């Protein structure tokens, strides 16, 4: 939380901390009320935006292994996408990334690699996510929500999209 | 030295391009002000022995440095003093002529600290008397022209501390 | 490194003048495009890693002996070393971007930089159309975004090529 | 804003690995000669240099075959092979003699994937397909280069990542075609076993390095506040040279223990000293180190507090050289901020050297990097993402010339990179002169080097401080100057001389052997020796005589052999430069613009044309005419303040009480 | 300041700065025109402040060397109060100790004992420009300034 | 400057005694090689100028060099890399004739890597045109004489570094 | 640092081209050489500590600089002095294996100018060191591997 980061970088300094540190934790506390009801508003939510979300991805990739026949996978991309979401309620509720830092993206990469999932279908995956969460909340929820899932995104986007050095056709696929 | 035309010229030559629409409405914006720049260098030249005088009388007269032991004591030390004034005065205004600071950088800055502790001047009283330089030149040429002047006064300063 | 409001502070006792008319102004001014510089911030943030393949993909396309065999570009090594140090200028001119200040820049970005390339034989024209392409791309999403006062989003960016190219003129 | 430089060390990065290379680099780094079975591993793999010669020669003789075989696998609807691209010979270059003359126009004359889909040639578009067609001869061609090297990491690090950047839309399909090759190529032995063994490893490690999904960049994560985090892409440390990290532990056997401990000598003392200083009492160290009682950590510990370390790394130094070795000594590293070594000099000053080795050693960073069980090692290019800011003072430190540097390299650095120009020579303070009587006495480079280069453009002027000498005529323009040592008004002039002889007793201010003696000595900066002069009599006859002028005479002064060997001859030749302009100009060069157009004369026509371009030019008739020896008119800063060593003046410090009834309180009782 | 705070703070994770550093940031701009306001009513009443603090500073600590006769001892000493004045006002334009601790906390024991002045009384002289300070700050402003005045009487404190 | 016969010279004079029988030795080495030294001067006088194109062929065109924003790009930074490879080889002729690199390290190398840094000059590239001119001078001569040549070319990219 | 085989790859790279016939050539000639290479690195690190005493004894001893005033007086810089001839007789060796003077230019002479100029070692005796070990180590592994090898102890003695 922006609480423990402030007492982690005072103590590193062996110092209490600053007016302008009590100030922001002053500010955080203030914003607790629409940080926790945005948090219920995302969780509330969270079951019928994976839903349109899978819906889309696989209109989108539909090679991918949620979409392989095997009814475990596809539970297990859901749930995996749910477990995205609610560490995203956990950062609006914390003030800061630390919660999805620490619990879904400090080796996500190496998770999914050794897993065996392309780290470009989860790309396109969030993305659908992103998208259905946009259409959901309200302008304003959504302009505090997303930038947590475009820091999901950050992660996982290179290399990869965009390509520039073709013709622009996608019917080459025979 | 190098004014604005000259730095986005230089900016688009190592990418080896022409100028950008970005750089153009930069040029088009220096071509406009360039009537205003004119007409402060203009009203800079007619006025600057007594800038120099009011700049003088107001930061550094009646002070313990115009005092017997102090750096601007005796005729000698007094006229480099309202000399090096006379400079920046001079190239701040070539500098809001050409629109960029690089002529400070390579002909005022450049070793002014190392000289001037080696010959003792102070440095906090010359910045004192640059910001006073620049008062007295926005009350002289207004709110915007003076300000304008100033950025180049505040370019000199900062390169002093 | 200091801040826009650090540095006219601390000016405000260096220079003997305190908080008069001049230094009130300027301060006004610069937290009236504070919002505005987050909102940059948060943009760039969101799409780093686009705009740096964007540009990163148009370098190679206005330079494509960078790629081919004796190129700097050349192999998945010096690929990777490109998109790296792309990333590295983005996020500094984000902090830049930021704080109001250039000194971030000059403390942690073009500190000793030209010693660095001129060690690894790496081209400063191709960087410094590189960082021009990023803040293309930046202005363009900025755009999109609905922004309309972004004059400041140039400063850094263009800064840091006049501080990396060579003198011509 | 930035124009300090900490200068540019010529660096020569790995980009991929061979077994020479490799071999040799870990034998390097641990100051040995090559054991035996390095010396068998290069003796196997010099044996069998010819048959991967002979390998790489068939794959590159087949080369054109193997990847039709890999594009015509996946491209349906179109010829592929039309977008492979060969290299082109650069012919007719200049000087190469190709064209004669100015004459140029007589020169001439395995199953597929589930769901795999075909690339359409025509709709994938010709820049898709010369991608396609250039990646897949660029490996073979890497192949082939690994196969000679004997080791793989050619590939391993130039395709580990590549996944993405080639679009994931055709990754399946890459790998279609490089197994399609790979099965053409086995078709070029069918005979060996063994060659093709080879080719089966380098195109499988091809094929599961390339597998891997966007690999994590090694994040290096500041240590304080005032360092930046950086990151290095995997490729970058593959492809660097491997460091020999050692690893004590207890239940080792001696021989190893001990090669850690000589380790930990070889970096803490930048060399295995010990026994060359009688360190007696390492004995009792190795023994608590060896029986477990201590650790790495606090080996290395009472090492920096040792006797030896202080010997070494100390006495010679002062504290900020002693700080910037210490850093490397205990953290592998250079300094990183002025912050960093402004807290090393507190700590340096509060408790002293053990202090700072506490400091260094006790940190977190020493603990993340060598725990307490892992032997210091040096860190830098190649192993973790490098800073720009300490970039030339930290390779200058790595080298083994960094203790013979005395001059802080890492504070003077970093407190120029927050100013101005400083005030010296455009060409570095080496070309600077010592402003003296006589004799050019510049820094050598390679002797007490403290060069501190800064990024003059061609512009700069620098700002010199005026002697005030000179006439009184030639005056009041700037007579503000004023340079302890100058003499005035006391300059040499002869006013030119307009059928009887001459009266017996005829006076000038100077007589005729004091004025060329004056001559002599503001041209050469001090009287020549007895037979020294001989050369030049007949010219000193022809100022005698009126013939020429006091002008005319310092050219011939300048332009004899006398003055060619004192300040020509053994000289740099842009130190030569500046000298002479001291010498005949009486000033400093300005900046670039006067340097380089008299280093240009200089290259082009050569000393005696310098002489007369000093001379001619039209500042030298102003401010010396025809009939005054040169004079000094400007000094340095530095110059100025080496002629005033004293300010006892300056220190004059700085009555009736303005309270009465002081240091009082109010209503005592 | 928190601006410099965050973007250190990001820069050693070698990451942008995140949502809620950005939020952050956004409300101290947000907040920057009531701390000018704020600093300027510091400014524009500095001399005040420095007349009665001293008067009161001499009052209750009288055995000081500002109070001992010597002019310019004196003259030194409320020279330095209306420095610190003013330095607190800046450091209130910025939001946070940062320039204040640069300019004047830092090494300030050190000072004043090289220079032989007491760091007892400058504590008693801070309490004393504190108290009326406060007496002319509204309680909201006072939240804002007190603090500052706290950070520089604890690192004067031995 | 210091050629052979002063080195010897030099060396026997600080010990106050005549040449010994080695240092005579090492003199009508430097005799009879005169021959050589004197052809392979000739040679690299009449080519001195394709000599310094062919360097700059083979190291410096077609690379970033040159390209808008290289350090090679403008034709005045051409024109100076173009005098300093002049002067590389008019020195190293000098010190292939006088048999001794003193005045390689006397007038080229005292002060050029401080130079090169405070103008930007690659030295990395300049050492790498060194070398090409070593192999353009090797193959424009021979293999004896090419290789003499070559150790006063190694002098200087070693004091380069 | 960089021995032949990545020389000829890097320059079959930089024009994009498989190993043409006068790569492969070299690249033979240096893999054959390879045998007679090792054998002598072998003896040369049997025979490191002899090589320098008879060099040290040929060229040094006896002179000026270990009487007293000489930079190799006292035992520290005579221990010194060995040690360095040590260096260069491992580096040489170093560079025979690698087919390559790149170890040589990245780990001797970078900096070894500025060291001995700033120690004051003389450059002349040292150059003499290295060709009388240039000597012993031709007469001690024959004609060939000495020449080889002395290629590298001319390419050390030419950069200082
Ligand atoms: C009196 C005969 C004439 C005159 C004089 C006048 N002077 C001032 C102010 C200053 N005078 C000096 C003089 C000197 N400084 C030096 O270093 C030396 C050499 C040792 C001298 C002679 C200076 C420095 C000042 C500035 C004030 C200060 O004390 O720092 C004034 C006052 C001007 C003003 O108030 O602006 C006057 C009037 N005036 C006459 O009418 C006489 C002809
Ligand atoms: C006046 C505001 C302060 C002051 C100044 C002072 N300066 C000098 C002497 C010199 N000033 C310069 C400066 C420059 N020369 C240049 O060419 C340029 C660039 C255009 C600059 C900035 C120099 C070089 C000198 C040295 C002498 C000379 O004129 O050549 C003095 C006299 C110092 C002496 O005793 O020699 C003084 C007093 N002093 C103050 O106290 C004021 C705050
Ligand atoms: C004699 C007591 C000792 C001695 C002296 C010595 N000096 C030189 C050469 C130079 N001496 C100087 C000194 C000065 N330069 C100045 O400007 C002044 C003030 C007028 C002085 C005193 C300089 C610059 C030189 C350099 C050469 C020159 O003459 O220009 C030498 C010659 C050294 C050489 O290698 O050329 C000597 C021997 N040496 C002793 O051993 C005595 C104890
Ligand atoms: C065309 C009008 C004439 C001509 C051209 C020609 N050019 C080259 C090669 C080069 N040209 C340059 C030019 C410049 N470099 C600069 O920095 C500037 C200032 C902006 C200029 C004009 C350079 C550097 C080269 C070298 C190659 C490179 O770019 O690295 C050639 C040579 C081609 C070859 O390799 O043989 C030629 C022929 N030829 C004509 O017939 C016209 C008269
Ligand atoms: C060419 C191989 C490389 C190159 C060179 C380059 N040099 C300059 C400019 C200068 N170089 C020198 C160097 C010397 N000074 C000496 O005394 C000697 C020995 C006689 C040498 C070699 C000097 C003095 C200059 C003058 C700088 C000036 O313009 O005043 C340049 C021009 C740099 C500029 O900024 O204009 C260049 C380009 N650069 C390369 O990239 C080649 C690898
Ligand atoms: C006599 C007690 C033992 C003995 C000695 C011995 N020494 C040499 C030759 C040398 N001795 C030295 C010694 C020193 N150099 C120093 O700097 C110091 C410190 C002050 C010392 C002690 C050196 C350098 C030499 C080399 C020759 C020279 O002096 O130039 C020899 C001859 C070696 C040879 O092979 O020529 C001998 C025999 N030998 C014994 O058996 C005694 C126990
Ligand atoms: C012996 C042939 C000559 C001699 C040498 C001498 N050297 C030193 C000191 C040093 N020598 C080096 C050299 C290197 N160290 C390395 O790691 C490498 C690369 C592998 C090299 C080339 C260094 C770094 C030093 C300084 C550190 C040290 O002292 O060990 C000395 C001592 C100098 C002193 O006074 O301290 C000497 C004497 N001197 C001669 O006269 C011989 C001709
Ligand atoms: C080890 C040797 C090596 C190789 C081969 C390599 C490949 C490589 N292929 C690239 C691009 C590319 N490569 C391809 C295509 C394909 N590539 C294939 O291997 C397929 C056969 C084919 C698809 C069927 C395309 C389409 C691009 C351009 C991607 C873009 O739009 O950016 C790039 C990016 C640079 C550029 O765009 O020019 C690299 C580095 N890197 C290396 O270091
Ligand atoms: C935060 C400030 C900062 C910068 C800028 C920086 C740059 C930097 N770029 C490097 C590499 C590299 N950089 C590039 C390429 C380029 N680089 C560009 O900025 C261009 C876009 C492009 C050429 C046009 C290449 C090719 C390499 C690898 C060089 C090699 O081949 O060894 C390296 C060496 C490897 C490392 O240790 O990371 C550094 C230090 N380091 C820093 O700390």
């Amino acid at each position: 939380s922006i609480v423990k980061q402030m007492i982690l970088n005072a103590d590193e300094e062996v110092r209490y901390l600053t007016p302008g540190e009590i100030h922001a934790l002053q500010n955080f506390y203030r914003s607790g009320t629409e940080r926790i009801r945005l948090a219920k508003v995302l969780a509330q939510n969270e079951k019928k935006i994976v839903e349109r979300a899978t819906q889309k991805f696989w209109k989108i990739c539909p090679r991918t292994p949620s979409n392989s026949g095997n009814a475990r996978k596809t539970e297990a991309a859901m749930r995996d996408i749910g477990w995205y979401i609610r560490l995203v309620s956990y950062c609006l509720l914390a003030g800061n990334e630390k919660p999805l830092e620490e619990i879904g993206l400090i080796g996500m990469k190496e998770l999914y690699n050794s897993v065996g999932i392309p780290l470009e279908n989860v790309r396109q995956y969030m993305l659908c996510v992103k998208a259905e969460v946009s259409a959901m909340l309200t302008p304003e929820d959504a302009a505090e929500v997303i930038p947590y899932f475009d820091l999901i995104l950050q992660v996982i986007s290179s290399p990869g999209a965009p390509y520039f050095q073709n013709n622009g056709r996608t019917d080459w696929q025979r | 030295m190098q004014d604005a035309i000259t730095a986005l010229i230089n900016s688009s030559d190592v990418q080896g391009r022409y100028l950008d629409p970005s750089s153009l409405d930069k040029l088009q914006n220096y071509f406009q002000s360039g009537d205003m720049r004119a007409k402060t260098a203009i009203a800079v030249s007619a006025n600057a022995k007594n800038i120099v005088t009011k700049t003088v009388a107001k930061s550094l007269l009646y002070t313990d440095i115009t005092a017997p032991g102090g750096n601007m004591y005796t005729c000698r030390r007094y006229a480099a003093c309202v000399r090096d004034l006379d400079y920046f005065l001079r190239y701040a205004t070539y500098a809001m002529l050409a629109g960029d600071t690089s002529i400070l950088d390579e002909r005022i800055l450049n070793g002014l600290r190392e000289t001037y502790n080696s010959l003792g001047v102070p440095i906090g009283a010359t910045i004192r008397s640059v910001q006073a330089m620049k008062e007295v030149v926005t009350s002289l040429v207004g709110a915007d022209a003076g300000r304008e002047m100033g950025v180049y006064f505040d370019h000199i300063a900062a390169g002093l501390s | 490194m200091q801040d826009k409001l650090t540095s006219v502070a601390k000016n405000c006792d260096l220079t003997g003048s305190s908080l008069n008319r001049e230094v009130v102004e300027t301060l006004k001014e610069f937290l009236a495009d504070g919002e505005k510089r987050v909102q940059v911030a948060g943009v760039i943030g969101s799409n780093a890693a686009e705009i740096v393949k964007t540009a990163v993909s148009l370098l190679f396309q206005e330079y494509p002996e960078l790629v081919s065999p004796g190129g700097n570009a050349y192999t998945t090594r010096r690929y990777n070393m490109y998109v790296r140090d792309m990333n590295y200028f983005l996020r500094y001119c984000s902090y830049a971007i930021v704080a109001g200040d250039a000194s971030v820049l000059d403390e942690r970005l073009l500190a000793g930089l030209r010693d660095t390339f001129n060690s690894l034989g790496i081209p400063l024209g191709p960087t410094a159309r590189s960082i021009q392409l990023m803040k293309n791309i930046v202005k363009e999403k900025l755009v999109t975004a609905g922004m309309t006062n972004i004059t400041f989003v140039d400063e850094p960016f263009d800064y840091v090529v006049r501080e990396i190219s060579e003198t011509e003129i | 804003s930035v124009k300090a430089s900490g200068g540019s060390p010529v660096t020569q990065p790995q980009r991929y690995h061979t077994v020479p290379v490799a071999v040799i680099s870990h034998a390097v780094q641990q100051d040995r000669c090559l054991k035996n079975t390095e010396l068998q591993e290069l003796a196997d793999f010099f044996s069998s240099g010819v048959k991967l010669l002979e390998i790489a020669n068939t794959l590159t003789q087949h080369a054109d075959e193997i990847v039709l075989a890999g594009a015509n696998r996946i491209f349906v609807g179109g010829s592929p092979m039309a977008y492979l691209e060969k290299p082109k010979e650069k012919i007719g270059l200049p000087g190469s003699g190709y064209y004669v003359g100015e004459d140029f126009l007589t020169a001439a004359r395995d199953p597929l994937p589930g769901g795999f889909r075909f690339i359409n040639v025509s709709r994938y578009g010709a820049v898709r397909m010369k991608r396609s067609m250039r990646d897949l001869a660029w490996f073979l061609r890497y192949i082939t280069y690994a196969i000679v090297a004997g080791d793989g990491s050619i590939l391993s690090a130039n395709v580990r990542g590549l996944r993405g950047v080639i679009p994931e839309d055709v990754t399946e399909a890459t790998i279609v075609a490089l197994r399609a090759m790979r099965r053409q190529s086995l078709d070029y032995f069918l005979e060996d076993a063994e060659a093709t063994q080879l080719v089966k490893g380098y195109f499988d490690l091809l094929i599961a390095e390339y597998l891997t999904d966007k690999p994590s960049n090694q994040v290096r994560i500041g240590v304080s506040n005032d360092q930046q985090g950086l990151q290095l892409p995997q490729s970058y440390s593959m492809s660097a040279e491997v460091r020999p990290k050692f690893v004590f532990k207890q239940a080792a056997t001696l021989t190893q223990k001990q090669e850690a401990i000589a380790a930990i000598y070889r970096h803490v003392f930048e060399r295995d000293v010990t026994d060359t200083y009688g360190f007696t009492q390492k004995a009792e160290l190795e023994s608590q180190l060896i029986g477990g009682n201590i650790s790495v950590k606090e080996f290395v510990r009472r090492l920096g507090k040792s006797r030896l370390y202080r010997r070494l790394f100390y006495e010679p130094f002062t504290i900020s050289r002693a700080i910037e070795l210490a850093a490397r000594h205990f953290l592998g590293r250079g300094l990183s901020s002025r912050e960093e070594f402004q807290t090393y000099f507190d700590v340096m000053t509060k408790g002293g050297l053990p202090a700072l080795v506490d400091a260094f050693v006790d940190s977190a960073e020493y603990s993340d990097y060598f725990g307490e069980e892992t032997v210091p090692y040096l860190r830098g290019l190649g192993q973790e993402a490098q800073e720009c800011r300490n970039w030339g003072p930290q390779l200058d430190l790595f080298k083994y010339s960094a203790p013979v540097r005395k001059v802080p390299q890492f504070i003077t650095l970093f407190g120029s990179y927050q100013k101005p120009l400083p005030e010296q020579h455009p060409y570095g303070c080496g070309n600077d002169p010592l402003e003296i009587q006589f004799g050019a006495i510049f820094p050598q480079e390679t002797r007490n080097p403290h060069p501190q280069p800064a990024f003059f453009n061609k512009d700069t002027r620098r700002i010199l401080i005026g002697s005030g000498a000179g006439s009184p005529d030639k005056l009041n323009g700037n007579a503000l100057g004023k340079v302890p040592g100058s003499l005035g008004t006391r300059v040499l002039k002869l006013e030119p001389l307009h059928g009887h002889q001459s009266p017996s007793v005829n006076l000038l201010h100077h007589s005729s052997p004091a004025f060329i003696e004056g001559a002599y000595r503001q041209v050469f900066g001090r009287s020549l020796y007895e037979g020294q002069r001989q050369p030049l009599s007949s010219t000193e006859s022809k100022l005698l005589g009126g013939e020429i002028s006091v002008r005319e005479f310092v050219r011939q002064l300048a332009k004899s052999k006398v003055f060619r060997s004192l300040y020509w001859d053994s000289l740099y030749v842009t130190k030569a430069i500046e000298y002479i302009h001291r010498r005949l100009m009486g000033r400093p060069t300005y900046g670039r613009q006067e340097m380089n157009r008299y280093y240009d004369i200089c290259a082009t026509r050569g000393f005696y044309a310098l002489i007369d371009a000093i001379i001619d030019s039209p500042e030298y008739l102003e401010c010396f005419g025809e009939n005054t020896v040169p004079y000094e008119r400007y000094v340095t800063a530095r110059g100025y303040l080496m002629r005033s060593p004293r300010h006892e003046n300056q220190l004059r410090r700085e009555t009736v009480p303005d309270k009465y009834n002081p240091r009082k309180a109010n209503w005592a009782a | 300041s928190i601006i410099t705070k965050a973007i250190a703070s990001a820069d050693r994770e070698a990451r942008y700065l995140s949502p809620g550093e950005l939020r952050t940031i956004r409300d101290f701009y947000n907040g920057g025109e009531n701390r000018l306001r704020i600093a300027t009513t510091l400014i524009e009443n500095r001399k005040e402040i420095v007349e009665r603090g001293s008067l009161k500073f001499w009052e209750c600590c009288p055995d000081t060397p500002s109070n001992s006769g010597n002019r310019t001892y004196r003259a030194s000493c409320l020279r330095d109060q209306d420095w610190y004045i003013r330095l607190i006002a800046y450091t209130v334009i910025v939001g946070d100790v940062e320039p204040l601790k640069d300019i004047g906390i830092v090494g300030v024991k050190e000072m004043y004992e090289s220079l032989e002045i007491p760091l007892r009384n400058w504590v008693e002289c801070i309490r004393c420009l504190k108290e009326v300070t406060l007496d002319l700050l509204s309680r909201e402003d006072a939240a804002e300034v007190t603090p500052y005045f706290d950070c520089l009487i604890q690192g004067m404190i031995p």
